[PDB]
Order: C-alpha cells, then structure tokens, then sequence
C-alpha cells in the first residue's frame, strides 16, 4: 500500500520483514501472487487448493415429535364415532331381519386383532363390513405413505449468486484483512462493487471471522479451502459449499536469488515423490471428523419413544381402575 | 507446450516455468453395478427400541394374572407376539371383556410400530449411496493379487513418467503390470469396456475428461479426486535463460486475472461430473440371526434333559 | 372367508373342512401379500411426486 | 428460439409380474421352510408332527389356517424369530417394490454435446432462414 501520505509504497507484516532482512526464509501457508512473487523467490507450492465459502449449517428437524401425531388435527376422533354409528346400524340391522358385543366386533376388524367374536347373521352386514375393512386397508396404507412422506422430503452457490454479487443488507460478507484476498478483490474490476461492500465488515484473524460465523453475527465467510475444508470437519457444525475460484498453493517465500533456490526447488518434489507428503497430511490433516455432510435425511434418532409409549404407560395406570369398576359392576349386576 | 508433467528425472537437465494445471496419479475404475448396503437396516433400532420393546412387553403378566383371579406362563406371549407382528397365528384368546382392552392398545402399538419401521427403512433405502469397493494404493488388491478369484488386471502405458514414478516405490506391483501394457487412452477404455481389464492407472486431468466425456456416465474413478503424486504441468524451456522470468510473470499475472474459468468452456467441462437387488444376498447377516438361534434351539434341547436329573 | 385374508385381518372365521381346501386360500394369502404390497407401492409412488 | 429432440420410451415395471428379482426371490426360503418344519417335528418327537408344514405356511402368509402351537417352548422361541423374519422379509420386499416406482437430455447451446461437435450427434436448421 501507499503509506504516509506520499511516494513511498512499503509492504506491511510478514513480507516486509523479509524485504527487511528480519528472515530469510517463509515457511508458512503463504499464497502465490502476481504482486509478491515480483521480487520474492518461491518454489514448487506444497499443494494444490482454492478459495472457498464458509457458511454455518442449520438444523433441520426429524419427525420425532410426531409420536403417533403427524396429523392428529385431522387425524380424528370422527371416525370412533363412524365405528360406533356403524356398531349401531349393524346392530339395528341384526335386530330386525351378538349385541352389545358388536363394537367389540368391529373394532377387531379395525385393529386386525382377532377377538373372539362371530360373524353377522344377516348378509346385508356383511356386505358393509367388506367395504369396511377395504375402508380400513385404504386408511392404513394411507397412513403408511403419508408417513413415508414426512421421511422422505438451499444454500449459496459461488460468486455468482444474486445474495452475494448484487449486495444486501441480510448478507454480511467479510474476509481476514491485507491477505490475498483483499488483492484479488481490488484487482478485479467486475467484483470491485462486492469489495466495497466488504470494506465495512473484515476481520484481522482467521479465529475472529469463524468464531463470528457461529455466532450468526457473519453470514458468511471467504478464505481458502486448505483451511476451511478441515475446520468444517473439526468444529462441526459450519460447512462450505463448492466450488473454487483462485486456484493456487502454498509457496515457501525466500529472499531473492539465495543460493537455496535450486535446493529446495528439489526436495520439495522429492518429498512428492516417496510418499512423505501422505504421511504428513494423513497424521495432520485429514485424522479427524464428525460427519461428512451428505444431507442424508436417511438415518435414525429413534433415540426417544416417549410420547408413543407414554399412550401404554397410562393404559397400564388406568386399566387396574377400569378393571376396579367392572368387577364391581359385576358384584352388583 | 502442451500435456507435459513436472518431475524430479526431468528437472535436473530442463528447467521449468511455474506450475501449470493441478494433476497427479488416479485410478479408473470399472463401471461396476449398483450396490445397497451389504445389511439389513438394523442400525440403531436395537440401541433405544429393540430394548424398549421386551420391558415394556414383559409387564403385562401381572394384569393377565389379575384377570383370571377376577394362561400367562406360555400363553400370554405367544398371544402378545402374533399381533405385534401381524399374523393370524391360531392363539386363544384370554377370558372375559377386561383382558381386551390391553391388546385392542397393543394392537394400535403394532400398527404404529410395523408402520414405522417400514417407514424408516423406506426412507433409507432410496437414499444410500454406492461405496467404492476399491480405496487407496495401499489395499491388498492393488498388492500382489495372490488370493483372489481372477485376479486384478491393472493398466497402464508403458512410456512415461508414472512408470519411471511406480517403478522406484512398489518393484513387484509394474513387474506384474509389465503383462499388462496398453497401447492407447481409447485402447484402455475399449479393454475396460469389454472384461479385458480390471483397473487403470494415468494422469488425472486426462482421467477426468474422459470420465465427463463418455457416452454412459457410470462409475469411473476410486474416490472422487485423490491423487496418490500430486503434481502439476507446466511449460519447458532452455535452462536458466533470461526468458523464464517473464513467463513465470505473465502466468501468474493469468492466475490474476481469472481467465482459466472464461477459458472452461474448452477445457474440462462436461457431462455428468457426479451430478435391481441381485445383490439381495447380502441377507447373510440376518441368515446368521436365523442359524444362530439354530444354535440355541439345540442348546435349549440340551438343557431339556434336566428333569432327567429334576 | 375370501375377504377377510385378502384384506389382512384377522376376522372371526371358520376355516373350510379337510387339508385339499388349504391350497386355494393358500395361494389367494400370496395374491394379497403381492396386491396390497402393491397398492401401497404404487400409492407411496404417487404421493411424493 | 430453442431446440427440438426426440423422446424416450422409458418403461415401467410391469414386466416385474411379481418377478423383480427372481434370480434371488430364491426357493431357498421354501427349502428354509422344510427345514425349519423339520427340526420342529424333532422338537415336538423327542421332548401335530405331519401337520407342521400347513402350520408354518400359515405363519408365514398371514393365513390363519387352523393348526395347533407345538407345546414345547423351544419350537415356539424359534416361532417367535421366525415371524419375526417374516415381517422383516415382506417389509423389504415392500420397500424393494417401492424402490423400482420412486426410481438427462441436452442443456442450451452451453452443451458440449453441441458446443463442441463431434459425429454423434448431427444438427441441422431450415436453409437460408434466420437461425
């Protein structure tokens, strides 16, 4: 930049003290640039990745706390009282052509739970309950489909996105300030409007801006992908999301024309070629995760059962009362 | 110019400008059929509900006792198992109108039960994914294929650098592939289409291409991008001439300006970029539940001979 | 009797006399548990799309 | 203006008649069976013997077909698992049956299909018009 209000251009940070003879050497992820490889040496660069997009996962839900309720607004207590209006039509109908007995019928033709009854004597109750068990299969196998579809049913895509190239105000955008993507942005012109609008939110740290992504204060975050794609597989709850726009690699910054630049020029290639670099990355890199981020709705949490066993768990408490009060029904009539 | 690697057998007689296209060494795979997973979906079911199942099951035995006071020993859970499970099993049912209460709820459990269960595994079914049979290097496969029905067939071509690269780390894996030779790009799709090979071993961005321009986009490559030698291409020149140090500029000034991705329509772009259970026999977990409990069913027999001793 | 199977429920009903009446309702329980696995494939088909 | 291809056929599958995967719906599971009802008779023996097959069909095709429950428990602990088995084996011939009912042409002139040529593919407009 153009410091001190005059003709004088100085490199601010960790090249500077390279350009001052504070080191010799630049052993750390340094991204190659147009801008710094004008009179800084480098060599062959570690890796290969690219930028990339940081932005926080959400939570979507399971269907758990549809114990046994999906839809029991509609899900009605109307059709207990189709069973019984049709207990008392089958009744009339057996009366005037095995009584009091007929809900506990029908009731074992809904549940398909064969108690102990016997079938209607009269042929025009049994051609109802046909179509009432074909009724009953038609409701059950609804049923089993609308819960397969509570069990079987989207984020930014790169910088030609509408909430990210036109800017807004619900988007906060914002980059570690004086690194290489402040210069990519200031070298483009078509993206010169999106880092305008970046100028008002950057951070100094990498550790600020992903801190500030979980706490929903960022939308989102721009950096590379060498760095991102490991700490959305260790803190994991944020994610990325494709795609790659300034493709480049690591280099070892040196001081111009050290001696050093034919050596390891080499070694860097001959640890790309026996396999250290595997190990390196396998003990450092990719040893650790939680999940890889399918959006696989396809899996469980049956963890809880509560409010579907709860239903057995008051059935268990009120049928010893129940019981009480038909015992004692039977002593007195 | 044009498709040439960067190495280290290279690098000592020519130099070298900056690196050029991001490759490596990659692995094409057969066009293999679909799989679904080698299990029934008794994932954790059994961690919450397959246990929940049996105490919640057991306690009724007190109020099919309590009913014939105002029959549970053998009867009761034989009667409690075919409804849960939708069977008309022939089973007494108890005595008196109190005893039907419980299993008019049981019945209603059943029916929320088996529903759910095929629900969840209909929902597992129609959204897993394939999983890559071969992975790495370093597997026993792309070993020495000693114990292998027959074995694995990999293919290369014989003039290049992934040779002079595979023949300094695994001698005997290129002194097996030496039978092995292939004589073209096309030449190796056409012997990996026709049974001829089982496996092939080149460049990446070539690999890449040809996996986004054949005519099927069934299964091509191990993984989804992993490179066993990361390196790149780039522009050879005489060495140490003034002439390098403008070019390694201008490319970079190119990595500036962002005209690779206005230069994709040429480039790498394409179709299908990872955009029948034959396999059923996969069941032989479940047949091992069913011949374990063969198993026991004897060991139960054998401890059937105690009132022998009783 | 012919209802009752094809319709899965377990309904009160006497089974015929003799061993050479269990083949057919035998066969008509396979019809069902091919036709009502039908039905509900062909309905969950229906209704995600 | 846009471009005009030709339809597919793409089938349904109504040549699966209750064959989808014959190959592997296998007579294994009959032979199963038979196996299974004969290590129930040699429970039951040497603890209702030539019946056990008509009970065992009917435990498996929900059929409620007039037998008796062997009266050792050792037969009906391998009852319970199989019914078990049962369930789990027309559940995943359901969600099979749903799989094959649940389960890409040319994209503008930013195909490279039709981007880059090739013979595969052949293209053509009315002579002399604006196209």
């Amino acid at each position: 930049e153009r410091v001190q209000n005059s003709n004088k251009k100085e490199w601010n940070g960790m090249m500077g003290e390279l350009l001052s003879g504070q080191a010799d050497m630049i052993v750390a992820p340094l991204t190659i640039n147009n801008e710094r490889a004008q009179y800084i040496e480098f060599s062959k660069p570690f890796k290969y990745q690219g930028l990339t997009i940081l932005v926080k996962k959400e939570i979507p839900r399971s269907t758990l706390d549809s114990f046994m309720q999906p839809f029991q607004s509609t899900l009605w207590l109307l059709v207990g009282l189709s069973v019984h209006v049709v207990a008392v039509m089958l009744y009339l109908l057996d009366r005037f052509s095995t009584l009091s007995s007929a809900m506990w019928f029908s009731w074992g033709v809904l549940l398909n739970s064969g108690i102990g009854e016997g079938a209607p004597r009269s042929f025009s109750a049994r051609i109802l309950g046909m179509v009432w068990a074909g009724f009953a299969m038609i409701i059950v196998a609804s049923y089993t489909a609308n819960l397969a579809a509570f069990l079987v049913l989207e984020r930014i895509t790169g910088i030609n996105d509408p909430r990210l190239r036109n800017p807004s105000d619900k988007f906060i955008y914002a980059t570690v300030k004086q690194s290489s993507v402040d210069i990519y942005f200031r070298r483009q012109v078509e993206l010169s409007t999106m880092y305008r609008h970046m100028e008002k939110h950057n951070y100094e740290s990498a550790a600020e801006a992903i801190q500030a992504v979980r706490d929903n204060k960022l939308h989102a975050f721009i950096w590379d992908s060498a760095v991102l794609e490991f700490e959305a597989s260790q803190k994991c709850d944020l994610v990325t999301t494709g795609e790659l726009f300034f493709r480049s690699g690591f280099g070892i910054g040196m001081r111009k024309d050290s001696p050093w630049k034919q050596q390891v020029s080499l070694s860097i290639l001959k640890s790309h070629e026996n396999g250290f670099m595997e190990d390196l990355d396998k003990t450092w890199v990719r040893y650790q995760e939680c999940d890889s981020r399918s959006n696989a709705p396809a899996t469980l949490t049956c963890e809880n059962m509560a409010g579907v066993f709860m239903l057995v768990a008051g059935g268990i408490v009120a049928g010893i009362f129940l019981i009480f009060i038909e015992i004692a029904y039977k002593s007195r009539a | 110019v044009g498709s040439l690697t960067i190495n280290e057998e290279r690098s000592e007689v020519v130099d070298f400008s900056v690196p050029f296209i991001e490759t490596g060494i990659s692995v094409m795979v057969s066009r293999s059929n679909g799989t679904v997973s080698p299990s029934a979906f008794l994932e954790p079911f059994s961690a919450c509900v397959w246990v929940m199942m049996f105490v919640m099951l057991l306690i009724v035995s007190a109020v099919a006792v309590f009913v014939f006071e105002y029959v549970t020993i053998g009867k009761a859970i034989w009667l409690l198992w075919g409804l849960v499970f939708n069977n008309s099993v022939p089973v007494q049912n108890p005595k008196g109108t109190t005893s039907k209460i419980m299993v008019s709820v049981w019945a209603f459990f059943a029916v929320i039960f088996l529903a759910s269960y095929t629900a969840n595994l209909a929902a597992f079914m129609i959204q897993e994914e394939y999983v890559d049979q071969v992975s790495g290097l370093s597997d026993k496969k792309f070993q020495r294929p000693n114990d292998f029905s027959p074995p694995f067939r990999f293919g290369t071509v014989p003039n290049g650098s992934t040779e002079r690269n595979i023949r300094n780390n695994y001698a005997e894996m290129h002194a097996y592939m030496g039978k092995f030779n292939q004589r073209g790009v096309d030449d190796a799709l056409l012997s990996l289409k026709t049974g001829k090979l089982d496996a092939f071993i080149y460049d990446a961005a070539v690999l890449n291409y040809m996996a986004g321009r054949d005519e099927g986009c069934k299964l091509v490559t191990i993984g989804s991008g992993k490179v066993f030698a990361s390196t790149g291409y780039g522009i050879a020149i005489q060495k140490d001439s003034g002439w390098k140090r403008q070019v390694d500029l201008a490319i970079l000034q190119l990595f500036g300006d962002g005209e690779m991705e206005e230069l994709e329509a040429l480039w790498l772009t394409g179709i299908c970029h990872n955009e029948s259970q034959l396999d059923i026999d996969n069941m032989a977990g479940v047949f091992y539940m069913l011949g374990a409990a063969m198993a026991l069913s004897l060991i139960t027999f054998i401890s059937e001979h105690l009132f022998y001793w009783q």
